[PDB]
């Protein structure tokens, strides 16, 4: 499966 | 709603217990009351609500892909006929996971993206809505996955033309968003050349713009890279 | 019930499905179903109900404890004040803990208990009783604590009764049935030097058992009796 | 903590 973002961001 | 009486400084903290806890769909629960009481959200608000809807879909999205592994085993040939349980449970599954991407759907739509004018958190929420129609399309079938597609590249497009104007090559929200948009190309519209060239591109631009950043600035850019990167490594 | 109109066999299908998907709240609310079918159970049943309940409880009292000690840590001297948010939602997750116990106790009381005669299923039923008494005592304070507790004492004992009675010192069910009582002496009755007795006296009698037993047998009783060890060695 | 059971015996 592919890597797709974190959901915390800055 | 049930988060109605409740104050939006008082739901933010427990958003915050919620996640210290690992109870990730009252953290969701209490940021949907929040988002609700119809002011805008900070930085670190935006990013409690996507922490609490990632986690309880994600926990969602794990269990279709067991029953649907399984249902899919049950129709070979020669497996035995078990009933209908595989798909009804898988069903009872993809329509709870299905209620959360609209509920996510729904509070981007009434009023977080039409109130969001600065690029960090437009370009945040047209993300989210382009990731929940990527969640929706994992599971669709019939007659109207086609417009499910469509409707996540449109907002990721949005998203992408915004950032590539208005943010650095190096902003981790930009960097997250091309990740999904080629993850997006990759995995649901067959059309993994356009996810490689994606990921290449922006590894790239942003590997050239590392040297404008402080040391704490470069570790969150980097991190996300190291995702595209690998990425490329599993499709090439 | 919600699961009134689904058949017995198809309620522990879907209980099976939801454990592979680690869906354990689905898990449970089908065997709930399933119990209150008004069948007895069979002993692969009589497991998946205790797993399912037994993750939902856990992961309730994990939340608790993290709750529960940043409440704490708010009533140190020198903490800032802020507010009943952190005592509101330690009470939220309490009461769903306490509700969860409180349906298992009764499917337990109604009728499961009762029409239990086999040293198999009514031991199995009335550990599970004491362990369910024991997460309300985790959680208990102010006047019924003491009965609580008192509760969880007596359905142990009735059960160690039955097991020294009915049951070889390796049976595994008697095993974890010791293993827990010994946890309910150590942290719940303020009783050390009992629980460690208990653990020894269990260990060193099942130990004496153990040439009796096949190789598969052997292998699931010194698993129980490594975490008796396990207990021993931090207690000592 | 001390060590409980596994949820599943036989
Ligand atoms: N409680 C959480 N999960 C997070 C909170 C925040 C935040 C905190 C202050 C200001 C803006 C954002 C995150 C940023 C993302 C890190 N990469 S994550
Ligand atoms: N689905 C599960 N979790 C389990 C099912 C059973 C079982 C299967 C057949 C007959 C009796 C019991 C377990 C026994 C406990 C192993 N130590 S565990």
């Amino acid at each position: 499966r592919s890597h797709s973002s974190p959901a915390s961001l800055q | 709603g049930a988060m109605g009486s409740m104050e939006r400084a008082s739901l933010i903290q427990k958003a915050k217990l919620a996640e210290q806890a690992e109870r990730y769909e009252d953290m969701a629960a209490f940021m949907k009351g929040a988002v609700e009481k119809g002011e805008e959200l900070s930085c670190e608000e935006r990013n409690l609500l996507s922490v609490a809807y990632k986690n309880v879909v994600g926990g969602q999205r794990a269990a279709w892909r067991v029953l649907s592994s399984i249902e899919q085993k049950s129709n070979e040939e020669g497996s035995e006929e078990k009933g209908p349980e595989v798909r009804e449970y898988r069903e009872k599954v993809e329509t709870e996971l299905q209620g959360v991407c609209d509920t996510v759907l729904g509070l981007l739509d009434s009023h977080l993206i039409k109130e969001a004018g600065d690029a960090e958190s437009r370009v945040f929420y047209l993300k989210m809505k382009g990731d929940y129609y990527r969640y929706l399309a994992e599971v669709a079938t019939g007659d109207d996955k086609k417009r499910i597609i469509d409707s996540a590249r449109s907002a990721y497009q949005e998203a992408m033309d915004i950032s590539k104007k208005e943010m650095p090559p190096t902003n981790p929200i930009r960097l997250g968003l091309a990740l999904n948009f080629s993850v997006f190309h990759y995995e649901i519209a067959n059309s993994p050349e356009e996810a490689i060239s994606l990921a290449k591109t922006t590894f790239d631009e942003a590997m050239a713009d590392l040297h404008t950043l402080s040391e704490d600035s470069y570790k969150d850019s980097t991190l996300i890279m190291q995702l595209l990167r690998d990425n490329l490594t599993l499709w090439t």
